[PDB]
């Protein structure tokens, strides 16, 4: 379980932290 | 949606080391993001992902993590580092809807770091009564000027007799001056009746512990 | 280079519509997300909300949802931020911002990219000019020798005004203050000069005030206080 958001979309991914 | 916490104000002096913390309840696993910002110009992003700083930021600004706590420590403060700082994250909320997603950009209140660069200079004070010619247009205002004073920061309160009185006040916030000493102005409002009918009124200026006043009545 | 220049900042009254802009240029506009920040004076950094110009996927702030709209123009690059009905709580400035993307080990998000910001002021003030009025000098405003002097230059809108002292003959001890912004929403302002005590008797002191904006220039002539 990350925090990644749109990960789908290599451009549109927001990151709002450190993966489990 | 939870807040983020950081000291409205942190002061040092040239080439000393600066703190800036910023603290949050989900910052123990959300990446911090930190800006700068100089009065009256855009927010430049010093610090992201908690500790990368962007191409052209100096190596003196390291960022920092430690629990629910995030860290910009500014080594050498130098006085072009003098500005306001915003520590920032997200939040996420799965809505229980089955689907959708809310995202969350979250500020801090900021930071206002001072580097004292002259020595503390108190405030020079000086109030002016209602002219005569507003009085009869049936006006009366009361003007404080305040200059000269370090670092930019002053409270100011006015008692009519002795007495305390915050209608009617209207104080505007410090401004530097061409000499890099700040300055502020106070006023009154009243009505020609509620002003004569006293015997004086004053105006309280408080700077950096200390505090001077000036008074003024009718005729 | 890589930009985002904001529409010109506005004064608009409480009910009225607006639409302010951001264009982008130097960089694939649609995609970056755009975020929206407003910063009321003295204030700090207020999150409005952001959205994808490839597909106007958006994020709005709880405060501002329903409030505030935002949008882009595929076809020009810009971003837009409107609302059909302003109030006074509106009033602020308003930055637009581009939200990079980080890529390495693990990626990462921050808004590198920052518009100029669009000032945006409501209020019921109309374009007036100041009344002015003279702070005579009196015993009250003598020092060491020195007398300290003034005007009061009230209830103008909107800025700017300036003043200089005997046509532009007087200048050393001259001090005028930035202005207040009323509860009213008029702005008042205030300059002061101090000069010799003894003078007091036989110079002439006149502030010459000048607020462009409602072509008004008035002359104030200040004498020695009763």
């Amino acid at each position: 379980a990350c925090q990644a958001f749109y990960a789908s979309s290599p451009r549109k991914s927001i990151h709002i932290g450190a993966c489990a | 949606s939870y807040d983020l916490t950081q000291p409205p104000s942190v002061s040092v002096s040239p080439g000393q080391t600066a703190s800036i913390s910023c603290s949050g309840d989900k910052l123990d696993d959300k990446y911090v993001s930190w800006y700068y910002q100089r009065p009256g110009q855009s927010p430049v992003l010093l610090m992201y992902q908690d500790f990368k700083r962007p191409s052209g930021i100096p190596e003196r600004l390291s960022g920092s993590k430690s629990g629910k706590t995030a860290t910009l420590t500014i080594s050498g403060t130098q006085s072009l580092d003098e500005g306001d700082y915003y520590c920032q994250a997200w939040d996420a909320s799965t809505g229980v809807s089955g689907g959708g997603t809310k995202l969350t950009v979250l500020f801090g209140d900021g930071t206002r770091l001072t580097v004292l660069g002259q020595p503390k200079a108190a405030p020079s004070v000086t109030l002016f009564p209602p002219s005569s010619e507003e009085l009869q247009a049936n006006k009366a205002t009361l003007v404080c000027l305040i200059s000269d004073f370090y670092p930019g920061a002053v409270t100011v309160a006015w008692k009519a007799d002795s007495s305390p009185v915050k209608a009617g006040v209207e104080t505007t916030t410090p401004s530097k001056q061409s000499n890099n000493k700040y300055a502020a102005s106070s006023y009154l409002s009243l009505t020609p009746e509620q002003w004569k009918s006293h015997k004086s009124y004053s105006c309280q200026v408080t700077h950096e512990g200390s505090t001077v006043e000036k008074t003024v009545a009718p005729t | 280079e890589v930009q985002l220049v904001e529409s010109g900042g506005e004064v608009k009254q409480p009910g009225q519509s607006l639409k302010i802009s951001c264009k982008s240029s130097g960089y694939n506009f649609l995609d970056s997300w755009i975020g929206w920040v407003r910063q009321i004076p003295g204030k700090g950094l207020e999150w409005i909300g952001i959205i994808y110009p490839d597909d106007s996927d958006a994020h709005y702030s709880p405060s501002f949802e329903g409030q505030v709209t935002m949008s882009v123009d595929k076809s020009i690059s810009t971003a837009y931020l409107q609302w059909t009905t302003l109030q006074a709580s509106d009033t602020g400035k308003y930055f637009c911002t581009r939200l990079y993307l980080f890529e390495g080990a693990q990626s990462s998000n921050a808004f590198d990219l920052w518009g100029q910001g669009t000032m945006i002021l409501v209020s019921s003030g109309t374009t007036k000019g100041p009344s002015v009025f003279p702070l005579a000098p009196s015993s009250k405003s003598t020092s060491g020798g020195t007398a300290a002097l003034g005007c009061l230059v009230k209830d103008y809108f909107p800025e700017p005004v300036t003043v200089s002292w005997n046509s532009g003959a007087l200048t050393s001890g001259v001090h005028t203050f930035p202005a207040v912004l009323q509860s009213s929403g008029l702005y008042s302002l205030s300059s002061v000069v101090t000069v010799p005590s003894s003078s007091l008797g036989t110079q002439t002191y006149i502030c010459n005030v000048n607020h462009k904006p409602s072509n008004t220039k008035v002359d104030k002539k200040v004498e020695p206080k009763s």
